[PDB]
């Protein structure tokens, strides 16, 4: 998922670091379900403001 | 911008009716440039609508 | 894309669809997953005024 | 491989949408190397699709 999203938007990694830590937060607290789309979501969200954040 | 090439994505709103949610699209569809069209489907059913027949 | 009329597969995927519905419920689960929601949210009086004031 | 002659069967997956379903045909198809191809049957209520006409 992250390298595929992150193919998606152009970013990179060294550009956008996620901790896997982090990504045990979000997936502890924020998307708790047998799908793996809520949390593509997520995920994306979290790319795109820091997208527009830098760019 | 960021990546280059256009791109596009499907999303949804929901709140009161009334509170501008059908407004905004056509100033929106006037600020990024591409083309308006809205067909309301309320109370529609016949699937042959949005996919033709057998010609 | 497969029109039954043309039945050639027509892409579009650059297309920058919305939905707007006022209510998430009603949508069946597995077609409400494809769609990512936002709340738009009411207003106060206080803005409302100076909104209105100037539209 | 073992009984020599390729043969096919039918099968069917179901559970929870998003877990994949979709997905992982297509790397199906680029596995074994038999073509792909794709149908969806939602919602259809026209059996010349399965049949042809006439003539
Ligand atoms: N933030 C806003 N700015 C400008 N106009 C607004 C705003 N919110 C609501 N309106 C006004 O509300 C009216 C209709 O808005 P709109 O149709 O988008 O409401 P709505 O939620 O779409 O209602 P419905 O979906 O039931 O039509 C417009 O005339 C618009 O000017
Ligand atoms: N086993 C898996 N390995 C890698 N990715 C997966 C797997 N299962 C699901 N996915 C992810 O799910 C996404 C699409 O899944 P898919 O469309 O098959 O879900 P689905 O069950 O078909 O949902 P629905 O049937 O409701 O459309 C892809 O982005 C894919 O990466
Ligand atoms: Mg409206
Ligand atoms: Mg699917």
């Amino acid at each position: 998922l992250v390298p595929q999203a992150r193919a998606l938007c152009g970013l990179d990694e060294s550009k956008a670091k996620l901790s896997s830590d982090v990504l045990t937060l979000l997936i502890k607290q924020y998307c708790r379900e047998s799908g793996v789309r809520n949390l593509q979501k997520q995920v994306e969200k979290v790319l795109r403001k820091s997208a527009y954040k830098i760019v | 911008q960021l990546r280059g090439s256009t791109q596009g994505k499907i999303l949804c709103f929901y709140g009161p009716p009334g509170v501008g949610k059908t407004s905004i699209a056509r100033s929106i569809a006037r600020a990024l440039n591409r083309e308006y069209f809205r067909f309301s489907v309320g109370g529609m059913t016949d699937v042959a609508e949005i996919k033709g027949h057998r010609r | 894309f497969l029109d039954h009329y043309l039945d050639v597969p027509v892409d579009l995927s650059k297309v920058l669809f919305i939905c707007t519905a006022n209510v998430t419920d009603t949508i069946p689960e597995p077609l409400r997953d494809r769609m990512e929601m936002i709340n738009v949210s009411g207003y106060v009086a206080q803005e409302k005024l100076a909104i209105a004031e100037r539209y």
